[PDB]
C-alpha cells in the first residue's frame, strides 16, 4: 500500500490516465542477438504527435514520451508501477522453446527432411 | 588399346546391357522426398 | 535421459543430440552465428560458430555438433577468439564498403559480431570482389555484392517457403546465390528473407533508405489482415510508420509474417 | 570467365528446341534404374551429360528437360550445371582442347604446347576458331600428371606431347582424321621410358602365394 | 625386422599389369591370378575378411591414411532396414597423381573384386565406383569388366556362387576436384553440387541415399583380394611398422624417366627416384624441394630428401605427408615460388565456396601468391600469409583448406629466403 504519488510532483493526469507497459522487449528479428532480451522495461502509453508548422518536426505534449525503464524482474516492475500510482499492464515473458536440431536429418533416406541443395 | 575407340554413348550403352544384371533397387517407400 | 556436459566449467544437463549451440544457450552464452537459424535447418557455412573443447585438438561447430558426455565447452578460450577473429576476417575482406548507404546499417550481425568478436583493422590488401545484382521481385531490393553466402534464404525458401528457386550457382569465391534464370521469387512468407538475411544483400524496396535502426521507437501490435493474429512490432520515427517486422510467438508465428502484413 | 547467371539470348532462351532421342530415352532410364527408388534425383549428373553429348553443349532447355524427366526442381539442374567445369552452358567447338596447366604439367614445359596450339590455330585461349572446330581452354590436373605435358580433346587423351606433336595432332583433326590417344612419345603407358624396372617378369599365376587357411 | 626397405620383387607386386602389356580383361586377370577362390574368401565371413585387412595394417591410399581396417569395420554393424553401399573413389584429383588412373585402365577386375570383397566384409549390397569425369575411356574399359564379371555370374546374383547379391555401378564425375572428398563425393552421386558435408554425421553412420557407406580409394579397394588371398601377414612383412605395405608412387616432374611403379613402403626417397624414375635432370645435386605426396603435402628441401623414407609416419617428421604418394621433383631451375602459387591457384578454382574460410582466404593465397612470384610486395607479407594460412587450416569443414594451407606453410618454412630475395630485387626494379 506504499504510494509516492504525492511525493513525485508528476501531475495528476500523467498519474491517473496514463497506462505502463511492462514488458520484456522482443528481439529486433532483423538481427539474431538476445542480448536486449533479458531486462524487464517499462514504457508508456503513445500520446498524439503533431508536426510543427515551422519546420515539420514533430511536437508532442507528452512529458513522459521517452521515458523508459528497465527491471530486473517482473515484481519490481510491477511494485515501481504501483507505488508511483499507475496503471499497469504486463506482458508475459516470451522465452524461445527448445528445438531439436540434427545435421544428419538433412540426408534423411526415407524422411522428407532431405535437403535438395 | 581397345580404349582407342570408344563412342559417346558407349559408357551408357554399356550400363543399358548391364540393366538386366542388376539386382532389385531398395526404396525408402516414398516415391520423392517432396512427396 | 539427459547427459551432463560443461560450458566453461559450468555444468548443465541436456538431451542427448543437443548442439554445443545450445547448450551454450542454456548456460546463457551466445556463441556468434551467421549461418544459423533455430527455426531453418543446420548449414554449417558461416563458420563463427567455431568452439574449442577442452582436449580436443581441433576447434567445432557449436550448430553441428552433437555435444558428448563429459565435453567441457570453453567459449571464450584463445582458440575459440582466433578462430573467430579469423572467420570475421575472411568475411569482411571481399564483403563492400557499404554500410553509410546499406540499408542494414545499425542492425546489422556482421557489424556487430566484428564489433564485439573480431579485429579492428584489417589485413586485406587486395582488390574485393564484386557481383552482378540479380531481380528477385518488386518487394527484396537486392544488392548481391554484400551477400555473404550464409545460405539461409536459399534453406528458408526451400523448407519455410517451399519454392525451390533461390540457389548457389558457381564454385568457389565466384560462388552466387540467386535464381540462375530471371525468374521472381514469389511467395506469402517471401518478405521474411529480408528479415532473415544477416548482411543488407536482400533489403526491403519500399523501406529502403526511409530510416535508420536507432531512430525508429518500437511498439509491439498484432496484424489484422488476417485471422492468424501474428504479433508485429511496428516501427514509428517522428510520428509516421516506417515498416513493420515480425514479433516472435511460438503458438502463433514464429518469426514470420505474411507479405501483405510486411 | 563464363559468368554464372543466365541471360536470356535467342539462341539460348527457354523456348531453345531440345528433347532427347529415343535411344537417350532408354539410356536415361537404364541410368535412373542404377539408383534406388525415391532418389532419382541422383541422374542428374550423368542425364546432364547425356544431353550434353546429344548437343554438344547445354542450353537452359536442356536443364529444363533433364528437371522435368526426373521430376527435380530446375534450380537443383541450374545448380548442378554450374558448379561443375566438365558442363558446357555455351557452344562450344567441334574439338574441345583442354590443356593441363598444373604445377606436374608446368614443370614439363606445358606451355610451349599451349602457344603451339594458340599458334597454330590462331585463337587465345578460351576462345573458338572461326571456323567453330576447335575450342582451346586450359583445365587443372586431368588424372596424367606423369605423362606430361597432356591435351584433352572431346574424350581422349593425348599425353607425352611436344609441339611438333600437338600441332600434328591438331593438322589430323582439321584433316578430318582420328588421332589415336595415347602417349606420342615412344612409351605406351606411366612405364618407365628407358625400359621397365618392375614387373619384368612374366605374371606368377593363379594360386600363388595363396594362405592354406582358405 | 629388416631395417632397409626399398627392393621389391615382382612376385611380391600386386599390381601384376600395372603398364597394361598384359591383357586386362576377365581372361588375363584371371591368369594373372586375379578372381581366384573368391568364393571360399567370401564364406569365411566378414569378420576374417576385416581382421586380414586389421593383421594387413592397410593404411588407406586416398592420402589421410587411416587404418584401413578399422575405417571399414566401423560398418560391421548389424542393419537397421537400410541398405549399405562401398564408394570406390576414382576422381584422382591430386596433382601429380596418376595410380588410380593405370589401375583402372589395365587392373580394373582387380578393383571389380576388391569391391566384392569389401561389400561382403561391410555387409553392402552394391558398391558404386565413381570415376573422374574425364577418365572417359579409363570409365569405359572398368564397365566392359563390370560386364565381363557380370556374364561370368563373378558379380551380381549369387555372385561367385557365395550367395552374397552384389553389383557395381559405375558414376562418371562431372569435372570437380573437390568430389574427390568423401562427403562430397556422397553428395555428387547423391545428384546435388559435389560440397562436402559435415563429419559429426560420419559416413558409416549416415552416407549416399541416407544409407551407411564407407569411401575407399581404388587402390585400398584393389589390394583387399590380394591382401586376402595372400595372407594378411605376407602385406604386413614389406615396410615399417604401422606402414606395412606396397604403395604405388608417381614420380613426375623433373625427372628423366616420369613414371609410376609399384615399391615397399618406407623406400627411400632418393632410391625410388633414382631406382625407377631415372634420376633427377641434372644429377642428384640440382635437386630442390621434391613434392612427397601430392599437391597437399608439403614440399621438402633437397636436404631432407637425401635421407627422407616414402612412409606415413616418417615422412611426418619430415613435416610432409605421404599423401597419394604422388612425388613431384623440382630441379635448381625452378621457380618454386610459381609452381607454389599455380598449385594455389589450382586450390582456389577447385574451391566449392560453402565455407567462409576455405572461400575467402584460398583467394586470399593466391592474390597474395601471385604477388609474391611477381615481387610485388614487403617483407612481413611473409608473416601475415603464414597466419592465413593458420587461420584457414583447421577451421574448413572440407580438408582442401588444409591442403591449401600446407604448400604454402612449407613454401614459406623452407623457402623465405627466396621469397624476400625477389622482393628486394622487385623493389630494387622500380626504385
Ligand atoms: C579436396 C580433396 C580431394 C580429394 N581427392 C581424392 C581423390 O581424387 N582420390 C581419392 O582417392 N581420394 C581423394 N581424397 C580423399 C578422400 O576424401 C578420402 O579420404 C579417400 O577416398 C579415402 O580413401 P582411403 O580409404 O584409401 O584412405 C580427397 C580429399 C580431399 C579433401
Ligand atoms: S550489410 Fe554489410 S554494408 Fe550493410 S551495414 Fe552490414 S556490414 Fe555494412
Ligand atoms: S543473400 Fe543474404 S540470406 Fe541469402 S545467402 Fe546471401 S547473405 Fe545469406
Ligand atoms: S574447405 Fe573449401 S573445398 Fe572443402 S568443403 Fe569447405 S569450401 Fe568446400
Ligand atoms: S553458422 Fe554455425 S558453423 Fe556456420
Ligand atoms: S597435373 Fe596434369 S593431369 Fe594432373
Amino acid at each position: 500500500k506504499l504510494d509516492i504519488t504525492t511525493l513525485t510532483g508528476v501531475p495528476e493526469e500523467h498519474i491517473k490516465t496514463r497506462k505502463v507497459r511492462i514488458f520484456v522487449p522482443a528481439r529486433n528479428n532483423m538481427q539474431s542477438g538476445v542480448n536486449n532480451t533479458k531486462k524487464w522495461k517499462m514504457e508508456f502509453d503513445t500520446r498524439e504527435r503533431w508536426e510543427n508548422p515551422l519546420m515539420g518536426w514533430s511536437s508532442t505534449a507528452d512529458p513522459l514520451s521517452n521515458l523508459v525503464l528497465t527491471f530486473s524482474t517482473k515484481e519490481d516492475a510491477v511494485a515501481f508501477a504501483e507505488k508511483n500510482g499507475w496503471s499497469f499492464d504486463v506482458e508475459e515473458r516470451k522465452v524461445p522453446k527448445p528445438k531439436s536440431k540434427s545435421y544428419g536429418a538433412n540426408f534423411s533416406w526415407n524422411k522428407r527432411t532431405r535437403v535438395s541443395t | 588399346l581397345q580404349h582407342h575407340e570408344y563412342s559417346t554413348y558407349t559408357f551408357l550403352d554399356l550400363n543399358v546391357e548391364l540393366s538386366k544384371f542388376r539386382m532389385p533397387q531398395p526404396s525408402s517407400g516414398r516415391q520423392s522426398p517432396r512427396h | 535421459n539427459l547427459i551432463e556436459v560443461f560450458v566453461d566449467g559450468q555444468s548443465v544437463m541436456v538431451e542427448p543430440g543437443t548442439t554445443v549451440l545450445q547448450a551454450c544457450e542454456k548456460v546463457g552464452m551466445q556463441i556468434p552465428r551467421f549461418c544459423y537459424h533455430e527455426r531453418l535447418s543446420v548449414a554449417g557455412n558461416c563458420r563463427m560458430c567455431l568452439v574449442e573443447i577442452e582436449k580436443a585438438p581441433k576447434v567445432v561447430a557449436a550448430c553441428a555438433m552433437p555435444v558428448m558426455k563429459g565435453w567441457n565447452i570453453l567459449t571464450n578460450s584463445e582458440k575459440s577468439k582466433k578462430a573467430r577473429e579469423g572467420v570475421m576476417e575472411f568475411l569482411l575482406a571481399n564483403h563492400p564498403l557499404d554500410c553509410p548507404i546499406c540499408d542494414q546499417g545499425g542492425e546489422c550481425d556482421l557489424q556487430d559480431q566484428s564489433m564485439m568478436f573480431g579485429s579492428d583493422r584489417s589485413r586485406f590488401l587486395e582488390g574485393k570482389r564484386a557481383v552482378e545484382d540479380k531481380n528477385i521481385g518488386p518487394l527484396v531490393k537486392t544488392i548481391m555484392t554484400r551477400c555473404i553466402q550464409c545460405t539461409r534464404c536459399i534453406r528458408f525458401a526451400s523448407e519455410i517457403a517451399g519454392v525451390d528457386d533461390l540457389g548457389t550457382t558457381g564454385r568457389g569465391n565466384d560462388m552466387q546465390v540467386g535464381t540462375y534464370i530471371e525468374k521472381m521469387f514469389m511467395s506469402e512468407l517471401s518478405g521474411n528473407i529480408i528479415d532473415i538475411c544477416p548482411v543488407g544483400a536482400l533489403t526491403s524496396k519500399p523501406y529502403a533508405f526511409t530510416a535508420r535502426p536507432w531512430e525508429t521507437r518500437k511498439t509491439e501490435s498484432i496484424d489484422v489482415m488476417d485471422a492468424v493474429g501474428s504479433n508485429i512490432v511496428v516501427s514509428t520515427r517522428t510520428g509516421e510508420v516506417m515498416r513493420i517486422l515480425p514479433r516472435m510467438h511460438e503458438d502463433i508465428n514464429e518469426e514470420w509474417i505474411s507479405d501483405k502484413t510486411r | 570467365g563464363a559468368l554464372f547467371v543466365h541471360r536470356d539470348t535467342p539462341e539460348n532462351n527457354p523456348d531453345t528446341p531440345f528433347d532427347f532421342t529415343p535411344e537417350n530415352y532408354k539410356r536415361i532410364e537404364a541410368i535412373v534404374k542404377n539408383y534406388p527408388e525415391g532418389h532419382k534425383a541422383a541422374a542428374v549428373l550423368p542425364v546432364l551429360d547425356l544431353a550434353q553429348r546429344q548437343n554438344g553443349w547445354l542450353p537452359i532447355s536442356a536443364m529444363n528437360k533433364v528437371a522435368e524427366i526426373l521430376q527435380v526442381p530446375p534450380m537443383r539442374v541450374y545448380e548442378v550445371a554450374t558448379f561443375y567445369t566438365m558442363y558446357n552452358r555455351k557452344p562450344v567447338g567441334k574439338y574441345h582442347i583442354q590443356v593441363c596447366t598444373t604445377t606436374p604439367c608446368m614443370l614439363r614445359n606445358s606451355d610451349s604446347i599451349l602457344e603451339a596450339i594458340q599458334k597454330k590455330l590462331g585463337i587465345k585461349v578460351g576462345e573458338t576458331t572461326p571456323d567453330k572446330l576447335f575450342t582451346l581452354i586450359e583445365v587443372e590436373c586431368l588424372g596424367a600428371c606423369v605423362n606430361a605435358p597432356m591435351v584433352q580433346i572431346n574424350d581422349n587423351y593425348y599425353e607425352d606431347l611436344t609441339p611438333k606433336d600437338i600441332e600434328e595432332i591438331i593438322d589430323e583433326l582439321k584433316a578430318g582424321k582420328i588421332p589415336k590417344p595415347g602417349p606420342r612419345s615412344g612409351r605406351f603407358s606411366c612405364e618407365p621410358a628407358g625400359g621397365l624396372t618392375s614387373l619384368t617378369e612374366p605374371p606368377k599365376g593363379p594360386g600363388f602365394g595363396v594362405q592354406a587357411g582358405l | 625386422k629388416k631395417t632397409s626397405f626399398g627392393s621389391l620383387k615382382d612376385e611380391d607386386r600386386i599390381f601384376t599389369n600395372l603398364y597394361g602389356r598384359h591383357d586386362w580383361r576377365l581372361k588375363g586377370a584371371q591368369s594373372r591370378g586375379d578372381w581366384y577362390k573368391t568364393k571360399e574368401i567370401l564364406l569365411k565371413g566378414p569378420d576374417w575378411i576385416l581382421g586380414e585387412v586389421k593383421t594387413s595394417g592397410l593404411r588407406g591410399r586416398g592420402g589421410a591414411g587411416f587404418p584401413t581396417g578399422l575405417k571399414w569395420s566401423f560398418m560391421n554393424k548389424p542393419s537397421d532396414g537400410r541398405p549399405k553401399y562401398l564408394v570406390v573413389n576414382a576422381d584422382e584429383g591430386e596433382p601429380g597423381t596418376c595410380k588410380d588412373r593405370e589401375i583402372i585402365r589395365h587392373d580394373p577386375h582387380k578393383l571389380v573384386e576388391g569391391c566384392l570383397v569389401g561389400g561382403r566384409a561391410m555387409g553392402a549390397r552394391a558398391a558404386y565406383i565413381y570415376i573422374r569425369g574425364e577418365f572417359y575411356n579409363e570409365a569405359s574399359n572398368l564397365q566392359v569388366a563390370i560386364r565381363e564379371a557380370y556374364e561370368a555370374g563373378l558379380i551380381g546374383k549369387n555372385a561367385c556362387g557365395s550367395g552374397y547379391d552384389f553389383d557395381v555401378f559405375v558414376v562418371r564425375g562431372a569435372g570437380a576436384y573437390i568430389c574427390g572428398e568423401e562427403t562430397a563425393l556422397i553428395e555428387s552421386i547423391e545428384g546435388k553440387q559435389g560440397k562436402p558435408r559435415l563429419k559429426p554425421p560420419f559416413p558409416a553412420d549416415v552416407g549416399v541415399f541416407g544409407c551407411p557407406t564407407t569411401v575407399a580409394n581404388v587402390e585400398t579397394v584393389a589390394v583387399s583380394p590380394t591382401i586376402c588371398r595372400r595372407g594378411g601377414a605376407w602385406f604386413a612383412s614389406f615396410g615399417r611398422e604401422r606402414n606395412s605395405g606396397t604403395k604405388l608412387f608417381n614420380i613426375s616432374g623433373h625427372v628423366n624417366h616420369p613414371c609410376t611403379v609399384e615399391e615397399e613402403m618406407s623406400v627411400p626417397l632418393k632410391e625410388l627416384i633414382e631406382k625407377h624414375a631415372g634420376g633427377v635432370i641434372g644429377g642428384w645435386d640440382n635437386l630442390l624441394a621434391v613434392i612427397p605426396g601430392g599437391s597437399s603435402t608439403p614440399l621438402i628441401p633437397k636436404s631432407v630428401c637425401e635421407t627422407v623414407l616414402m612412409d606415413f609416419d616418417a615422412l611426418v617428421q619430415a613435416q610432409t605427408g605421404l599423401g597419394t604418394a604422388a612425388v613431384i621433383v623440382m630441379d635448381r631451375s625452378t621457380d618454386i615460388v610459381k609452381a607454389i602459387a599455380r598449385l594455389i591457384e589450382f586450390y582456389k578454382h577447385e574451391s566449392c565456396g560453402q565455407c567462409t574460410p576455405c572461400r575467402e582466404g584460398v583467394d586470399w593465397m593466391n592474390k597474395v601468391m601471385a604477388r609474391f612470384v611477381k615481387g610485388d610486395a614487403r617483407p612481413a607479407e611473409i608473416d601475415s600469409l603464414w597466419e592465413i594460412s593458420k587461420q584457414i587450416e583447421g577451421h574448413t569443414i572440407c580438408a582442401l583448406g588444409d591442403g591449401a594451407a600446407w604448400p604454402v606453410q612449407g613454401l614459406i618454412r623452407h623457402f623465405r629466403p627466396e621469397l624476400e630475395e625477389r622482393m628486394q630485387q622487385f623493389a630494387l626494379q622500380h626504385q
